[PDB]
RNA sequence: GCUGCGGCAGCGACGCUUAUGCGUUGUUGGGUAGGGGAGCGUUCUGUAAGCCUGCGAAGGUGUGCUGUGAGGCAUGCUGGA
RNA sequence: UGCGAAUACCGGAGAAUGUUAUCACGGGAGACACACGGCGGGUGCUAACGUCCGUCGUGAAGAGGGAAACAACCCAGACCGC
């Protein structure tokens, strides 16, 4: 017969929990963007609608590589004209990381609708474990 | 000699005047179509042409 | 058990399944002369015997039903440029059926 | 001396303007759609069904890539190991086994990984 | 692109059969101007006070089968010759 | 220019290959705005998606893959279906 399996509507969602306290910071955005998708999984066919469930903790101890720590553009430009562009180093940026950096994986997925149904749904956070304003329930 | 045997090489139309040496030549049509012709000297002149280019392998 | 094969492209997937696949050659009509498929059989794979080959001893294959081998499908298809247009065509085969017994 | 083209010229508008799914505005309801989308679908169509033949090899293989590396060696070595044998060479699309019979596909990674020199 | 499998058409061959033709096979089949070659369909004339029709024609609209396509047919309903 | 290639061109044999591809005569033509890329050059500033010759290839009249998106560049040339 026709071979696909076909799309449950996300059938299963598999619940993780990564550290981020690491040392990877940018490098960690594929295996957690793979991840969002299709990576460990083998079935569910990818391209429809799908995904994962895992989650970031502290995130807050990366530095990169190089000088990275002091670089990467950032700037969330907005529809004033006016001439705004908002320009903030990494380094800058790190000390509240928001829609941003741990964010890093937004520019990684599909992008524009059903990519967009993983995004930041998958929580951040920046303090690891201490009061989980995330579901506590079955992780890894 | 070596032309005992051989396969083209690999490429459409963009040579210029080879093209007679060989698919309208040797006698080959679309890539990896092989002719096998004798073993004498005299066919060594088309393969030299396209030396590196064709590929007669064994 | 399961199935597989070749012959026209991979079309075995299926168990005995009953599916559409290539013609014979002189004519097709139904009845059948009982063809045997060949040891493509993942070993037929189906049991605490699933094997990585498919060869599991020889001879395994099983027999054409011949289910029945017509119809057709009909797809326009039809390209064309800036001042022409091929647009007017038609090209299709008719799958036998087959319906296969077991493995 | 009647060319009184009222007699076919019903006829083939009627024959294009049956675009069932109506497409979208004048696509259905104006002559103008023919030539200008049945065209198009008929352009669309004709590169898709044989451009697919890909797309979904690209997912077979997309997911055997992401089946087969999970228990060792990946899709790279995977087809690899696969490759050496006298008969053992049964292509992918039933590859999918990974779906159905993981038994099987598990059993049939290490019909390479073992395999793999 | 090449290969595999099925199918279409032209030409050379092969197998025969043998006006001929069909099965195998090698090969050729992008294409504006333009050349050549085949066809569909419409109004009107012959074949036609023959055949189809009020136990429903042409025309309009749906559907199903069919041809490579132009189109072909069968039929629901409308329809009133 | 007291030297001088490659090489293109000329004619002679020879095997093989290509559904006489060659030539002549005759019916019908269209066609004389070509553009880009490589190589050899006039020009121009070794400027120009410049301009004028030569030659080869592509577009024109080629779809497909590739260089994000790029007619001309690279690869590869689309009888149909899987």
């Amino acid at each position: 017969m026709k071979t696909f399996t076909a799309k449950p509507e996300t059938v299963k969602r598999d619940w993780y929990v990564v550290d981020a306290t690491g040392k990877t910071l940018g490098r960690l955005a594929t295996e957690l963007a793979r991840r969002l998708r299709g990576k460990h999984k083998a079935e569910y066919t990818p391209h429809v609608d799908t995904g994962d469930y895992i989650i970031v903790l502290n995130a807050d101890k990366v530095a990169v590589t190089g000088n990275k720590r002091t670089d990467k553009v950032y700037y969330h430009h907005t529809g004033h004209i006016g001439g705004i562009k908002q320009a903030t180093f990494e380094e800058m940026i790190a000390r509240r990381p928001e829609r941003v950096i741990e964010i890093a994986v937004k520019g990684m997925l599909p992008k524009g609708p059903l990519g967009r149904a993983m995004f930041r749904k998958l929580k951040v956070y920046a303090g690891n474990e201490h009061n989980h304003a995330a579901q506590q329930p079955q992780v890894l | 000699a070596k032309t005992i045997k051989i396969t083209q090489t690999r490429s459409a139309i963009g040579r210029l005047p080879k093209h007679k040496a060989t698919l309208l030549g040797l006698g080959l049509r679309r890539i990896g179509h092989t002719v096998e012709r004798e073993d004498t000297p005299a066919i060594r002149g088309m393969i030299n042409a396209v030396s590196f280019m064709v590929k007669v392998e064994e | 058990m399961y199935a597989v094969f070749q012959s026209g492209g991979k079309q075995h997937r299926v168990s005995e399944g009953q599916t559409v696949r290539l013609e014979k050659l002189d004519i097709a009509t139904g009845e059948t002369v009982e063809f045997a498929e060949v040891l493509m059989i993942a070993n037929g794979e189906e049991v605490k015997i699933g094997v990585p080959f498919v060869d599991g001893g020889v001879i395994k294959a099983e027999v054409v039903a011949h289910g029945r081998g017509e119809k057709v499908k009909i797809v326009k298809f039809r390209r064309r440029k800036h001042y022409r247009k091929q647009q007017g065509h038609r090209q299709w085969f008719t799958d036998v059926k087959i319906t296969g017994i077991s493995a | 001396a009647r060319v009184k083209r009222g007699v076919i010229a019903r006829a083939r508008h009627k024959k294009i303007l049956k675009q069932a799914k109506g497409y979208y505005g004048a696509r259905s309801r104006v002559y103008r759609v023919a030539f200008q989308a049945v065209i198009k679908a008929g352009q669309y169509a004709y590169r898709d069904r044989r451009q697919r033949k890909r797309q979904f090899r690209q997912l077979w293989i997309a997911r055997i890539n992401a089946a087969a590396r999970q228990n060792g060696i990946s899709y790279s070595k995977f087809i690899n190991g696969l490759k050496k044998a006298s008969v053992e060479i049964d292509r992918k699309i039933l590859a999918d086994i990974a779906v159905f019979d993981k038994v099987a596909f598990t059993a049939l990674v290490e019909k390479a990984k073992a395999a793999l020199a």
